[PDB]
RNA sequence: CGCUUCAGCGUUCUUCGGAAUGUCGCGCAUUGGCA
């Protein structure tokens, strides 16, 4: 039983919005805030959005089967790598993707050019028989933001660790491709993905290829 | 407020009422608040008001740093520029006491009181969205 | 939704304002070779600067504050010309009316630099002449102007007669074609509809105000020097400075006298120092006619054809 | 599952004045300014600005039903390829226009000429019966400015590619003619659409012919 | 911001207290004249606003702090302008040396800060604020 | 507390309430009002609820009877906004149910007016 | 020989849905029972 750690970055290259409620504001200030570490007060990536979406992807590309309802029914790799719960199938997650929080770093760039990590964008929804706007406020992870991120990879079986990690790189890559977070059909959560290290910090499996 | 009032929501729902005057024109009601204030001039003071009070909301100690200070001089030199500008401003502002607020909560320095005032604000644009 | 193309045919120089008057301090008036050099301030200052002649600058201003010319200071200390063109931003042509220029209001010019009629003061005037939520209608800002059409005029009041006055800008000079991009919706405006409404804008201008400035001897000298065009009729009053009748649908729609009787109320309520010291309605109201130039011709401000191509 | 990438450069024929509220303005001075980049503080097109102009461009010269109160309400094509959020028929958008940000080539262009990036326009309204002017001052992209999008198109459907891209170019052959951001009716928001490349940067597909 | 003369505070709180002190009711012919600066119009304040607002927005469209050599030659011409403009009028020659106007603007090119400008032109905009509500 | 005609405000005036206005059309409910505006002012009022929860003292403190003011102001706006959330105000009457936990200020009141919303939200759900 | 007025205005300030679901809900050993 090895623990593979996948360490890097996540960079922010068009404004990343993922939708936290539970905030209370002034008539026509901000509508809609972001997703933030309470105890920092910096905007976070939550690993469920991250899973999320890389797991819809993956599930995507390999494919649907006709009429699906539940995620259980998902391809046989998905539901090795990012879990399963079938009634007598359950099978274990081997990714487990944590948490993507805001790099030290790029907050020491932003203080560097005295510019706010959250910028709040002005929209506005044009009625199709009135032609009258409605104006929202959107709040957004600024551009040039990095998110260092942190993935964990179970080897359960050594033999389909390469076509896991395959798996994984097609996924990243299909995300790289997406968006994160909402509003990315309009243009916001647009990220890439700089890998730092990947290794063995359990057991005695080699991820020097990997 | 004078004659020993409290400035409160109430204080403002009851400024707004009391302001308000149907003038009906041709039978039909014309409701005027602080002598015609329309709501485009108080949804700009409220604009003023959502960025100083967004400026304030992201910082963190209580005591209002020298940035939303120096935001709140400039508010009450954009109260007094509407106040010339439109007699129904002057109006609106003397009436309310929100210059003298901006005032208090400088005396104050402390979050809790420019949120009290940002309410307060909140409080006579809803009022006068509602009574329109 | 139809487009076309606006063609302005400049019959009378336009003036669109930006906003910003200069002095005869700031720029210069080479009076003898008849030419405005606008120049921008900072590196007029510098070079100052590096010549050592700011201090000479600032004595030559104090000493005669209202009449502060920069070219006649230049001469008094013999500056070159190239040492001007260092600092000169461009030269422009001189009518002058009157001696030396007073005030000069710069043409509108965007941020590459080039000098073009916006596409708002069309629509402005378009909506003057067609009012009685344009939405439909929608005017291009021109293409950019080349600087050879743009020159410097004296705004010539007539009360009767002609009166120099301390009006210079910068304007279009006559014969020049600008061009817009114009788009309209079938439904609410037809192209047909809008020509044929500032004909008919033209026509009340025409007679309910024009002839009234004409029968003046100001009107007559106007008239005779060539100020008013043989060709006017699609006219409208684009720029700045063409009067009170252009800038106002009103007095079209009113009878000439219920018109006249309404625009002298208003002057009055407005400008009282000189309307309002008026005991009775003028002959015309407006009182004035809203500049000449070195050739035989006379202009009036703003004067304009246009011209919609498909 | 293929995602296609969309990559060309929107060129500013006419001045153009996207809007971003929260800005006070001193006496006198840019009382609308222009939505920006945070990060650069350079002039930026919203995607979602793109979106509803070529949106609502497609609406209009598909058709519109009457009395079509909502956006959900569209032409089958529209609502395929910008997607829907209808009770029951939660359809995909298979857009993902970005947002375009102010081109390198150009930003370097402009430091040659010593060009500032946005202009100031001085506008004023006058009664036609007073004859008096109240002036403004808006700010505006300088013309000759160039942003650079960045379109994703998921392939959902192969089949209906082809019809989707010649939707794809109506609406942009529309918006070109049509103004964005600021009313075109006063000449703001001419605009240029030149494609660099289109190509498939995920699955098998084709998209040579497109 | 900066001090003026006799170690006195510019602040908007003191642009209200120059703009009262030279303000003076003389009604004439029965009726409210009021009177600014011994005659000074709200057109001259607006002239000397908007001089300001170029090289205000010039500043605001830059990124760094420092006033780049395009900003110090721009309130270089600036007071030349004042200077100009004093001289021309009485009126805006009695506002300048009330306002103490050009030291700001001197002061302004001593710091060499983006800091400084906006809040010279904050105090500006003050004086033409208050001059118009008190008018 | 109690209504106009003498009535009792509870959960089954909650339930009374919600289906006097019910009206056949789609399921109308106070002319007009949706789904979203109830769960809006549902948001506001679990703020709130949220903020008393977590406190033990029954006395209601003073930031928690400063956040029902601005309940009210809320409940104004959107009554001044939209017409059917001025009707769903005024026949619920929740305003006046604000004044009166104003009035009691203790806790117990305040999670009764809670369980009488989220009550008007449930029975909402269920009639359509 | 310029001067004066105007400096932004009126109007939308979010909307519409989803508000958790599915799975397990004690098992075993001793007691019991049967041999």
């Amino acid at each position: 039983y090895s623990k593979i750690r996948i360490v890097g970055k996540i960079d922010v290259l068009t404004g990343l919005h993922i939708g936290g409620g539970g905030e209370t504001s002034m008539i026509g200030a901000i509508a809609s805030p972001v997703v933030r570490d309470p105890y920092s007060r910096l905007p976070i990536i939550p690993g469920s959005s991250i899973k999320g979406k890389m797991r819809s992807l993956l599930a995507k590309h390999i494919g649907l089967i006709p009429g699906q309802k539940m995620h259980n029914q998902d391809a046989p790799e998905i539901l090795r790598l990012f879990g399963s719960s079938q009634k007598g199938a359950i099978q274990s997650s081997r990714l487990q993707i944590s948490d993507a929080f805001f790099s030290k770093a790029s907050q020491e760039e932003f203080d560097k050019k005295d510019l706010a990590y959250t910028e709040t964008k002005f929209e506005n929804t044009i009625s199709r028989l009135t032609a009258v706007a409605n104006p929202r406020q959107i709040e957004r992870v600024t551009r040039g933001a990095s998110f260092d991120f942190h993935i964990i990879y179970n080897v359960e079986n050594i033999n389909e660790v390469m076509a896991d990690f395959e798996n994984i790189k097609t996924a990243i890559h299909l995300l790289e491709n997406d968006y994160l977070g909402g509003g990315g059909t309009r243009g916001n959560g647009r990220i890439r993905f700089v890998i730092d290290s990947i290794d063995t910090v359990v057991g005695d499996f080699d991820s020097s290829n990997l | 407020t004078k004659t020993g009032e409290m400035i409160d929501l109430n204080f403002a729902r009851k400024v707004v009422e009391e302001n308000k005057r149907v003038k009906d024109n041709r039978g039909r009601q014309e409701i005027v608040l602080f002598n015609g204030l329309t709501t485009s001039k108080l949804r700009n003071l409220l604009e003023l008001i959502n960025h100083v009070y967004t400026k304030v909301y992201n910082s963190d100690d209580t005591t209002l740093s020298e940035d939303v200070r120096d935001e709140l001089e400039y508010l009450k030199v954009k109260f007094a520029y509407e106040s010339g500008r439109e007699p129904a401003v002057r109006t609106f502002i003397e009436k309310t006491y929100v210059d003298k607020l901006v005032d208090v909560v400088l005396k104050k320095n402390t979050k809790k009181i420019f949120l009290d005032y940002c309410k307060y604000f909140e409080a006579l644009v809803a009022y006068a969205k509602f009574y329109r | 939704e139809k487009v076309y193309q606006v063609k302005l045919k400049v019959y009378g120089p336009v003036h669109i304002g930006s906003g910003k008057i200069i002095r005869k301090q700031e720029y210069i008036y080479d009076r003898r070779k008849s030419l405005a050099h606008i120049v921008d301030g900072p590196n007029l200052v510098k070079f100052l600067n590096k010549k050592g002649k700011f201090t000479a600058y600032l004595q030559y201003l104090n000493t005669t504050k209202e009449r502060a010319d920069l070219y006649t200071f230049l001469r008094q200390e013999q500056i070159d010309t190239n040492d001007w063109k260092t600092f000169v931003l461009y030269t422009e042509r001189v009518n002058q009316g009157k001696k030396g220029m007073n005030d000069l209001h710069l043409f509108v010019r965007d941020g590459r630099g080039d000098l073009y009629i916006p596409g708002s003061s069309l629509k402005g005037a378009l909506r003057t002449v067609l009012e009685g939520a344009f939405h439909s209608l929608s005017i291009s800002d021109s293409l950019p102007i080349d600087p050879k059409n743009l020159a410097i005029y004296q705004k010539i009041d007539i009360n009767k007669e002609l009166k120099p006055m301390p009006l210079y800008r910068e304007c279009v000079n006559v014969g020049t074609t600008v061009e817009f991009t114009m788009k309209i919706n079938s439904d609410d405006w037809t192209i047909e509809k809008i020509e044929k409404q500032i004909q008919q804008a033209y026509l009340q201008y025409w007679n309910k105000w024009f002839v009234g400035m004409v029968t003046t001897p100001g009107g007559k000298a106007f008239i005779k020097g060539g100020g008013l065009p043989s060709v006017l009729p699609t006219v409208l009053f684009l720029g700045g400075g063409t009067g009170f009748p252009s800038k106002t649908t009103h007095y079209l729609q009113k009878p000439k006298e219920q018109a006249q009787k309404d625009i002298f109320a208003i002057l009055q309520r407005r400008f009282r120092n000189v309307y309002g010291k008026m005991a009775t309605v003028p002959k015309n109201v407006p009182m004035v006619l809203k500049v000449n130039d070195s050739t035989n011709k006379w202009y009036q401000q703003g004067v304009c054809l246009l011209e919609f191509q498909p």
